[PDB]
């Protein structure tokens, strides 16, 4: 049963310091387990389990050009939780180093370097993760559903809740069989990229989950985020960066859907410093973003990487409406072209660490022209707590609307585009 | 084999009449070096730490350059922030490093190999740069201090006399004080009256046969296994903190214990009323120390799964667990009944547990043939054979038959006081060590 | 050959315009069971130089 | 304060629901607002009850008037404070020897 | 459960030690006959127990059938956690007296939630506006009520020794 | 009760120690220790320690018992950097009239 094994999870492993200190090792235990099993029942897929330091170098070499980790002959962790509760730490912090050889090609690694040894001596430190590793091994896993654990677990108290996800999924993606998908500025996580393999198995696979974040803490365990899904390898990366100062990938590619969740209003000193009046991308807004305000900075970033076919979901504090020129020249620029084509409100607070709502805006190189203002404060069932959960069937109401620009009152409907540059530019 | 002598060795003067400070020296490093040992010259302070960066190459078999010497220095083994108590614990508590290299991999470094401890090198040097000092330098850090004396110099106020440069002097854990006719030794305890002689010990043989001169001592404790065993498996760094450093009869005792358990485990015996055996060690003891160490060297002895001090409770559940968790770390309750003593069979790795008599008779006899049956156990008694030929002792000859079942007595029940219950004939048959 | 993992890999040719040892999906295409240890190209690189001759013959054209 | 908050289901959830008129205390540090129970209404989380032992001389709605014949050392809630004692104790002034005639 | 191990002040020698496993409530008679004695009347050695609280190794086994009334008197989850009742108390007579005033958080688990329970639940302090009512340190006023009045944490709920 | 406060100097006429958190009236009890026959003692408390159980109880009564305790004042809340209760000032004396002016 599913919530059996999650409330395993969710007890056994909280001993006995801060969520986010142990969060790493509990992570790393279980991320070595998932690469453990995913290589024995790869080379046992004819039922040579227990395996010998025999290993065939030209053969060693094909899941490193496959996989990009060959693990050991015997350093995995079936054999080294048995052979546990013994002396001593640093087998496994020469077996991180090890299956990290993997130079050629796409490496895509450098990786496990989160795990440590503290700790405050070292046989309270053997103690400690022999009892995480065997606490690792005490999981009814088995064989495919190995992500939803970790899906729990990166859901601690202190992120972009499921439902939200799968409908910024939803919205992007739908009469569109093309290629290439999908582009994420400032991911966070995995979480919201994840929502596509979780349906778009089915006809081919596409391109890779590209993306893009700032905190290295968080681009670790949003690497292994969609590594556990038992996506394949190759183009299917995240870079590490800030996305308005170092932007890549500038050559590649217009995309045909894009989705992010950018944080409220982080600072940057940017305008105007370099050429940013005068780069790519922020040129034809006519200025740039102002000095605390990011958002727009991001949608334009966004709208720079978008074909003639696709079409971008993106999401906004509700904030962003007039807030002076500055605000209303973008706000100009976007609804000067047939950019925008929708935005979507939704109820407070729907968030972890938040208390003002969110709105979402979809913005498409595809004319009709008309901008479909369709909001929603209720439902969105924001009763049981916190604002748990705007369920299925549920969001189909609102994808049903967005189908061909229906206009349904209780509920929004399409404006004039003489009505919208009449009124000064509203959301 | 063992570690306090059953055979006295042959005592004889040399003399060298004892009024002097250099011929026992002399004599001292020709003994010590007809022991197998090293004698070095470091008229210095940086060149001892010097050796200290060649002796450890040995005993961990890596190499360092100066730049990592440099941070393993510095920050770990001398730093100036330091005094005697944390590098105490350094000693017995954290004595392992775990040192990044500029190669970048995690390794541990030692400083006294414990398990196989043949390998941890001795060396012995003598004063440089106050009174008269020879050393026992074990693996370049000094340990042993061989302090001298004369007759003039009474043992009471040899003591009584003399109670950053240098730093590595800190790591001193004995004062082997003698004189030329008496020899005792204690560890960093250093007041005036109560730290006098009465605290310091005469090492002695294995009944009662104490030992005086240089020459005997010599030949008896500074051997490599015994002095190594005296420093490493036999000393307490309680949490005070303080060190206690047990009484000679009593690793007499605990030696007993353990070569009884390992010449029985290998010609595959348990259950046998000669399997057992019962030591006799009244008051005045510590007899929570000596059951401690025997105890606790049981667990990690790897023939064994569960080690059961057991006694009867009149508030000894309370006190005895109290003194337990003195010596800081680890004992498992047998508190507070048989549901969850279940649970304490089922744990390991701090295989001591500490319960009653009356909670293991609930336990066994009830509860339908525990699984913790076949594991091989070690029970250590209070009030023994020569105390009791109890009713749980023989639910015990019913029930249990892979345990070493050894106890300890106060006042014995010989044949000369036998008002109570009966000797020990066909329970725990030999006496195996006694003090008196 | 797996028939619609060949329609994969036709479509993934058509796209690329190449191939290479990436591709990291590219053993349960091969027929029965090539993930096992001993593996003695059965049928990897040959089936492999018969992919890459067929994209050389319909480089552009099909 | 205002007596309704809005509807609840009134069953399986250890429900006192409110028999034939007892009266209530609100609140920790408020010792204030009475209130006779109206029809069949809930317990919610402050309604500590005040009823009777007897039922032949008291009509406790009498007392349920006869709070207000204390508002006098009950109108200064100062501190901190729980006053269990004060309404526990004594005194009201009482038409007995009159029981229960 | 809740059981003594009650022979004997005769054999203080203990060789072969009788008595084992008396619930409640106890005779003196049955218990006498089955553990002997020392020709004459001095028992109840109370060497082992398993009781919820702390007893002495000399008391009268009329104390001990006293005791046992007002601890079977309670409900479970007080009597899962007398010893931390105790911490507070000093006997079972005086946590017979104030029986009903001790408020018990099955819901609450921390400090956090006791707040949050006195605030939103209740209204101890007033009506709750909705634009106010993310804006309300919790962690402080938990504080307060901490050092204002006297809360006891177990791992059932929160129990609250009212005045 | 690790150490033998309970046979201390100043803490063995109240009876008890205080509690394992609640520090307040241990200092009271300090403060008695070290008063004469003549001065008088003026502390603050916070009005929090009020009955707060039996073990609180007792050290009130040890305190009313003789006629160590003199005069409380009430003051008014906040009146303070960095807090938000009121406070309480207890008066005490080896000084007999004997009544408790409880001056509000």
């Amino acid at each position: 049963e599913l919530h059996r094994q999650i409330w395993q999870i969710a007890n056994d492993v909280r001993g006995s310091v801060d969520g986010w200190d142990f969060k790493q090792y509990v992570l790393g235990a279980l991320f070595y387990r998932f690469i453990s099993e995913n290589f024995s029942s790869y080379i046992e897929a004819t039922d040579d389990i227990k395996d010998d330091a025999i290993k065939t170098k030209g053969y060693f070499i094909y899941p490193s050009q496959l996989f990009c980790n060959v693990a050991a002959k015997a350093n995995t962790n079936d054999r080294l939780n048995a052979d546990l509760n013994s002396i001593f730490v640093a087998i496994e912090s020469s077996a991180y180093g090890y299956p990290s050889e993997a130079d050629i090609k796409g490496l895509f690694a450098d990786f496990d370097t989160t795990s440590n040894r503290l700790g405050n001596t070292v046989k309270d430190k053997n103690a400690r993760l022999a009892a995480v590793l065997k606490g690792v091994e005490g999981l009814k896993l088995g064989i495919d559903l190995f992500g939803d654990a970790y899906e729990f677990l990166i859901s601690n108290y202190a992120f972009t809740p499921q439902h939200v996800s799968k409908l910024i999924a939803q919205l992007a993606m739908h009469g569109q069989t093309h290629v290439n998908k999908i582009y994420d500025p400032a991911a966070g996580s995995g979480s919201l990229l994840l929502q596509a393999k979780k349906q778009f198995d089915n006809h081919i696979i596409e391109e890779g989950f590209f993306g893009q974040e700032i905190n290295h803490t968080t681009y670790n365990l949003a690497r292994m985020n969609m590594f556990l899904h038992n996506i394949n390898y190759d183009k299917f990366d995240i870079k590490l960066g800030n996305t308005l100062t170092e932007p890549h990938f500038r050559d590649e590619k217009p995309f045909d859907a894009i989705v992010s969740n950018p944080p409220y209003s982080v600072k940057w000193i940017g305008s105007d410093d370099p050429t940013l009046i005068n780069d790519e991308r922020f040129a034809p807004a006519g200025v740039l973003a102002p000095k605390s305000k990011a958002d727009f900075a991001f949608v334009l970033h966004a709208l720079n990487y978008l074909s003639a076919k696709g079409r971008a979901a993106i999401v906004c504090f509700p904030g962003i409406f007039y807030r002076g020129g500055a605000e209303q020249k973008i706000r100009q620029y976007l609804v000067d072209n047939n950019y925008v084509e929708t935005v979507i409100s939704l109820a407070p607070n729907l968030f972890f660490g938040t208390t003002i709502a969110v709105n979402i805006l979809v913005l498409s190189k595809h004319k009709t022209d008309t901008n479909v203002q369709f909001i929603d404060a209720s439902e969105l069932f924001k009763k049981e707590t916190n604002n748990n959960i705007l369920t299925d069937a549920h969001i189909e109401q609102i994808m049903q609307v967005f189908a061909s620009k229906e206009d349904v009152a209780h509920l929004a409907k399409s404006v004039a585009f003489e009505t919208v540059v009449a009124n000064d530019y509203n959301l | 084999n063992f570690i306090v002598l059953d055979k006295y060795i042959k005592a004889e003067p040399t003399g060298d009449s004892y009024q002097s400070e250099s011929d026992l020296e002399r004599e001292l490093i020709q003994d010590l070096r007809n022991q197998g040992y090293e004698f070095i010259s470091v008229k210095s302070q940086s060149a001892m730490l010097a050796n200290v960066r060649e002796q450890l190459q040995n005993l961990n078999g890596v190499v360092f350059n100066d730049s990592e010497w440099r941070r393993f220095t510095e920050q770990y083994l001398d730093n100036p922030s330091d005094g005697i108590l944390d590098k105490t614990r350094k000693i017995h508590i954290d004595y392992i490093c775990d040192f990044i290299f500029d190669d970048e991999r995690l390794e541990n470094i030692y400083l006294i190999d414990k398990k196989n401890l043949m390998r941890n090198k001795v060396q012995i040097i003598q004063q440089f740069e106050n009174r008269y000092d020879v050393t026992i330098l074990v693996n370049g850090l000094p340990l042993v201090q061989i302090e001298l004396k004369k007759r003039g110099v009474a043992i009471r106020e040899a003591f009584n006399q003399i109670h950053s440069e240098n730093s590595l002097f800190k790591y001193l854990q004995l004062f082997v004080i003698s004189n030329g006719t008496d020899t005792r030794y204690f560890a960093n305890t250093t007041k005036r009256d109560k730290n006098s002689f009465d605290f310091t010990m005469n090492w002695a043989k294995s009944d009662n046969t104490l030992i005086k001169d240089l020459k005997d001592f010599t030949a008896t404790c500074f051997q490599k296994h015994t002095l190594l065993n005296v420093l490493v498996n036999y000393s307490v760094f309680d949490s005070s903190q303080t060190l206690l450093v047990m009484r000679p009869y009593q690793i007499a005792a605990t030696e007993r214990i353990l070569w009884k358990i390992k010449s029985s485990f290998t010609a595959k015996n348990w259950s046998k009323p000669e399997s057992g055996g019962y030591i006799w060690h009244t008051t005045g003891s510590g007899k929570t120390l000596t059951s401690f160490k025997a105890a606790r060297l049981a667990t990690e002895l790897d023939f064994i799964d569960k080690v059961f001090f057991v006694v009867d409770r009149k508030d000894l559940d309370y006190q005895t667990m109290k003194e337990y968790q003195r010596f800081s770390p680890d004992s498992v309750n047998g508190s507070e009944n048989t549901a969850g003593l279940k649970r304490n069979l089922d744990k390991d790795d701090n295989k001591i547990i500490v319960t009653t008599i009356q909670k293991l008779n609930n336990l066994m006899k009830a509860e339908s043939d525990l699984p913790v049956y076949n594991q091989q156990v070690v029970f250590i008694f209070d009030e023994c054979h020569r105390s009791q030929f109890g009713e749980a002792q023989k639910n015990l000859k019913k029930k249990f038959k892979r345990y070493y079942q050894f106890g300890f007595t106060g006042t014995p029940i010989f044949p000369e006081n036998a008002l109570g219950s009966e000797t020990t004939a066909s329970v725990f048959g030999r006496e195996l060590h006694s003090y008196v | 050959l797996n028939e619609d993992a060949a329609k994969r890999y036709i479509r993934t040719s058509l796209k690329r315009e190449y191939a290479t040892e990436n591709g990291t999906e590219l053993n349960e295409t091969l027929p029965k069971l090539s993930p096992l240890n001993p593996q003695y190209k059965t049928k990897k690189q040959a089936v492999f130089q018969k992919i890459v001759s067929f994209i050389e013959k319909f480089k552009g054209v099909g | 304060g205002k007596t309704f908050i809005l509807g609840y289901t009134n069953e399986t959830h250890g429900i006192y629901q409110a028999s034939k008129a007892p009266v209530i205390i609100f609140d920790d540090f408020t010792t204030a607002n009475k209130w006779v129970d109206f029809d069949f209404k809930a317990k919610s989380s402050a309604m500590k009850m005040v009823t009777s032992c007897d039922d032949n001389k008291t009509l406790l709605k009498y007392v349920y008037y006869w709070l207000n014949t204390l508002p006098s050392e009950f109108a200064e809630g100062d501190h901190k404070r729980q006053w269990i004692s004060n309404y526990s104790q004594k005194k009201i002034p009482i038409p007995c020897p009159d029981n229960p005639e | 459960d809740m059981q003594v191990y009650i022979a004997n002040l005769g054999k203080y020698n203990e060789g072969e030690l009788v008595g084992a496993w008396f619930t409640f409530p106890i005779d003196f008679e049955e218990v006498k006959e089955k553990i002997g004695l020392n020709d004459e009347y001095e028992e109840y050695a109370i060497h082992d127990y398993e009781l919820p609280f702390t007893v002495d190794e000399y008391t009268s086994i009329g104390e001990l059938n006293r005791l046992w009334e007002m601890v079977s008197e309670l409900p479970e989850e007080l009597q899962s956690e007398l010893s931390a009742l105790l911490t507070h108390f000093s006997s079972i007579e005086e946590l017979s007296e104030h029986q009903e005033d001790i408020i018990i958080h099955s819901d609450c688990d921390d400090m956090y939630d006791v707040a949050r329970y006195y605030i939103e639940e209740t209204g101890a302090l007033g009506e709750v506006p909705a634009s106010l009512q993310n804006y309300i340190d919790y962690q402080a006023y938990g504080r307060d009520l901490d050092l204002s009045g006297t809360f006891i944490s177990t791992n059932h709920g929160i129990f609250e020794i009212v005045y």
